């Protein structure tokens, strides 16, 4: 009685101007439009089980393995991602009936938008919760995930950023109250998240380290032509600016490209606002969309403007076959420099799917894209930290007569693709 | 003397570790500061990989005497592991600059 | 018609003195208190089939994943053990009726105890065998594995240690007869382990290695108050005393922190007496208890004494909600300085588990541990072998103004975590 | 309503000279008799799943994992392969009934030899295609393919081999037509793969490289004796010769040991004469047999003329007991230097099955092998590309004093096995 | 001489090996031994790192002749192998200590 469920994508490509396929992705930019842009196949396969049920009470297990290798051969070894292992109890607690307790490594009530592939509220990792507790206007949920980071840490009182190597956990503390209907077939939700770096004993930060910070994100569902409208507001303060997302980062410490720390401190504020949807019009088309701004502003002046535009509308030849259309448009403006770069990408796809919905998976396009960009600035990774006073920074295009982001050019690619969750 | 020099430090090997126990992993950092004069004129750092250092720096006629500080440091992996770095000696020569056998260019 | 079974555990946890959850376990010993005690996240999947059937006889093939990872965050590659693959049939030889022939990699009979989480019988591995011949009296099992070392053979005459690198293989071949009634109630069951090192042609080992070892153990198991006692005396000698659970060491060889081959050599004696059981009190009271006595006798001196007493009692105020406690003991004695390590731990735990059974699995618990410890020797294993002629062997806690062991001192942890096997 | 399928092999062997069993495999062969000669514990997993089905059109969709192990010890991680992802969508498109469009990774209509374990036609891998299209006599399949190697491009102009290091992808376009009915029983099919080396915008190739090659593929297969029989012949040119199974290398580069790029030019061409097949005599004999000659002949005299002969019969005494033994010949002679080495090998094994055929599976063996050899050629591998000028090239057995080959010995194996595809 | 003198081993690199053929792994060690008048005074063995040595021996006044041998030892992979091991070349420096010129505190 094993259930099988997961994802996965996976096709060929190949690059008008040579090679295998490129996927385009401004720098600056967290997300790009996923239709025709897949640069690697990726998949999760979840095995679970329902081991126990008696009435309404029940014990869920769930497993996740994740694969991602690069499309490029047969036998392509690599080290799958062990995502998630948990075990689920519903309707155990008698004082809060329909609750649920969780414990394990968790995919934790994920908001993203489909077509730019982006999650903006992601908290997943080991932790544990009560969730889905009857509040009577809405539903109250509580959670803790433990996240981490390769570095930060010192054993001994230093003021040489390469002595803090050692990894450093950090605690997000999650309550959600969703489902509260303030609209006629709209519903809101608000969350709060506090990040949080635990150190060890005797164990330190860097100076100035964010060492903690909040995420308050509201989100309006509204269901309207036979689709739905999520209107988002978020806003992250300090550690939780690095991401994003949910998880938390107060060391402030990365590690370059030869293993030596340096200083990515975070302090500042975000601001994100997004509006991204999905709508039928008629019964022939179907239609995604996304807009959002997002702002970090750090005060190491390394933060960035994002705008982001697209839409994708899809038009049924036939209850299987359809053609499917991708535009958009992505703007970064960085803080340190104060340049623009900007791209827009036009993909055409023609698709085969189970089903008459644009959401409708097992589907099969021969695609082919085109992207055109312009770039003014980009992030200095060449060298390393101790010799690159400017190691991962934003400097322009031409700095110093260096070659900084992806220049002003242009690109098309083509090829078939699958994709599937199940 | 009459004519100006070259204090040459010959390639000096530095080193640190790294160590993975119950599968967290450690660093003993390795740091050599050289100093001419009171001046930083090398700050190196070793995690695993070997770093060599080896100069040359031109000593003129009447302008006084060259101190070279060598300085290094070791990190230790925990509070109860000690460091595990490595080091070779300093070994330096002075010559002449437009002797008269060899010459370089 | 695919069997899915396995077991896994994961949860969240902190310290009071800050940090990521620790799990304590004293110098010298080979195992650790379980409860609230678990320092990762485990999880073996098994996706076995009955793939021939016809009257009695039976063909089954079983396979066996295994992922451990430090359950630190969301994204963890790692390198998947891969356990199990092995095929049994069963009812397939006329002249004996139910014994199976198998072959493969199995985990094969392991006899272990759940509340240190400590195997005492595993010679699991690659091999092959003949299982469950009826004999009258008893059941006769045959089997041959195979286990290896990194090092431990060069392939030219030498004296120096470091040429001893080439990888050694292990031949353990096992005879066991089971199930014999000696009294009523009681179970009895006897094996012979014989582990030798299988050299390579033009191949030799260090001088003075053991090369070959014995194991001899007797369990008895009797069934009382709805449970069981297990006492088991268990009696190695030689390549058999380095690991202690049925497998062959032979090289006595291994490799220091840089790679560099060194003298481990388990020249000597293991004396194993064991008592174990679990028990069930009243309608609302379970427990389980164990009892360990363990002394490796070595020719170098550096054997040890273990001694372990545990309990864990269980209190079910309903039949899904329970409150489980664990006391538990160690205290280790090095041979070669004489000094002890002693640790007491308790842990409280409230759990949700699917059924009224103190292994009724699907369980959720949320558990408080207290373990305080004083150890006056440890393990040098600074620098590499090389540099250091006290790598690996035990010395006191105040050796030369070093560090070793973990002190004097007391600690707390907290935090909820599931386990399951399905 | 979970599928699972896929292949496995795993047990346990000893050597007559000393240690784990031995591999015997002639030098400069691409495949060896695996009848008692399978060296590790093998295993592919597949777990896939019909997701959508109506009428007559339907989406399955199908994974595959491998893991490949040295069946050496119990705990042994691996990286395991990603080999398959892929959906095919069958009975989609009304212009032609029958026929399946399908996209990712996949095990493309594979062909094997399966007494040598020789994959002769294999161009599986990331790719998409439409196959199966009824066009009268045949059945036309057009199949898009990648691959690649982990060298062979130069981001400059270059005249130092040490700098094409970068990745080379390589297209293959195949088209077959099968099924053709040319007489009683008989079934031909006709393939055509073109190969060629895909470079990004400003890469190049080495000075002289192969970039693009061909292989021509014809199978007869007659229906006889209860079994079957295959007679292929192939012919390969330039880049398709270095692998010979239908994908590409265009890029004539390699790493070595210390990854350090060197030139395996494959200009020339290869042909393969092969037939093999598998029959049953009487009710109580069965019989596998393989016979072939391939000649790969290079610009650089590197190539190889390779004769195997082998014969597998298997006599049951019981619908589940079976005596199997395979002999094999296996001669391979230099086109550097002229040398001929030679092995044969007879293996004798008894083995209980899942049914009355050669092909049933879930197979117990117990065997013991014999293998004599006579090699008067290697492969000089030693150091580097840069210190050896013969890096990689055929050298006769006693070159200046060194060792190539396995000289002139025997050796005899023995042991269990388990075997199963389902 | 008739003051005493430091006799200066200039860095000397020597490095092993490690290949690794159908999943079977085998070193090619570097031993390098290094006698004063007889007596062990380095002994030293590198694998797959490249290990580093540079001494200085105090041969003072009057004692005697100063005899240093190095002796440097390759293992193969296997007996059909050859080893495959790096060692620079024996470097010796002889200096005056307490010199007027350059003096190292």
């Amino acid at each position: 009685a094993v259930d099988f469920h997961g994802y996965a994508r996976s096709g060929i490509g190949w690059t008008g101007s040579g090679g295998e396929q490129q996927c385009f992705q401004t720098t600056g930019a967290q997300s790009k439009y996923r239709l025709g842009n897949e640069c690697e196949t990726y998949a999760e396969l979840k095995l679970g089980q329902e081991v126990w049920k008696e009435g309404d009470k029940s014990f869920y297990f769930d497993t996740n393995v994740a694969y991602s290798v690069a499309q490029q051969n047969d036998w392509e070894a690599t080290d799958p991602a062990f995502r998630e292992a948990n075990v689920q109890g519903k309707n155990l607690i008698e004082w809060l009936p329909g609750s649920t307790i969780w414990a394990g490594k968790r995919f934790y009530q994920r908001h993203d938008v489909h077509m730019i592939d982006f999650y903006y509220w992601d908290i997943s990792g080991p932790g544990a919760g009560l969730e889905n507790i009857d509040v009577g206007f809405g539903k109250l949920s509580l959670a803790a995930t433990r996240s981490s980071e390769a570095g930060g840490s010192s054993s001994f009182a230093s003021n040489n950023i390469y002595d803090y190597t050692n990894e450093t956990a950090n605690d997000v503390f999650d309550v959600r109250l969703a489902q509260m209907e303030i609209n006629p077939g709209g519903t809101l939700e608000l969350g709060v998240d506090y990040g949080r770096a635990n150190l060890r004993d005797n164990y330190r930060l860097v100076d100035g380290a964010s060492k903690d910070g909040w995420l308050f994100t509201a989100e309006h569902t509204q269901s309207v032509l036979k689709g739905f409208n999520k209107f988002v507001v978020q806003y992250a303060t300090d550690s939780m600016t690095s991401q994003g997302k949910g998880l938390s980062q107060g060391s402030g410490v990365a590690f370059d490209n030869e293993k030596f720390a340096y200083n990515i401190n975070n302090n500042g504020h975000m601001l994100r606002i997004l509006d991204h949807g999905a709508i039928s019009m008629g019964d022939n088309w179907d239609m995604m969309y996304v807009g959002m701004y997002q702002d970090i502003n750090w005060d190491n002046d390394n933060g960035t403007k994002w705008w982001t535009v697209g839409i994708r509308p899809m038009y049924k030849w036939t209850p299987i076959m359809s053609t499917v259309m991708e535009i958009g448009y992505d703007n970064v403006e960085s803080q340190r420099t104060g340049d623009k770069n900007n791209q827009y990408k036009i993909t055409l796809a023609q698709q085969w799917q189970a089903g008459d919905s644009i959401w409708s998976r097992p589907a099969i396009r021969v695609f082919a894209t085109y992207a055109k960009w312009d770039e003014k600035w980009g992030y200095d990774y060449n060298g390393d930290s101790k010799v690159n006073p400017n190691y991962g920074k934003a400097v322009p295009a031409d700095f110093n007569g260096g070659s900084f982001g992806r220049g002003d050019s242009d690109e098309w690619t083509f090829g078939a693709q699958m994709e599937i969750w199940w | 003397h009459p004519f100006d020099r070259q204090i040459v430090v010959l390639p000096l090997t530095f080193r640190g570790s790294k160590r993975t126990v119950s599968g967290r992993t450690t660093y003993s950092m390795c740091y050599l500061k050289v100093l001419m004069n009171g001046a930083v004129i090398y700050d190196g750092a070793a995690n695993e990989a070997v770093q060599v250092f080896s100069r040359i720096v031109d000593m003129p006629a009447g302008r006084g005497n060259v101190i070279l500080t060598f300085t290094l440091t070791s990190t230790r992996h925990s509070a109860d592991i000690p460091p595990y770095t490595f080091a070779s000696d300093v070994q330096v020569m002075v010559i002449k600059k437009q002797a008269l056998g060899i010459s370089v260019v």
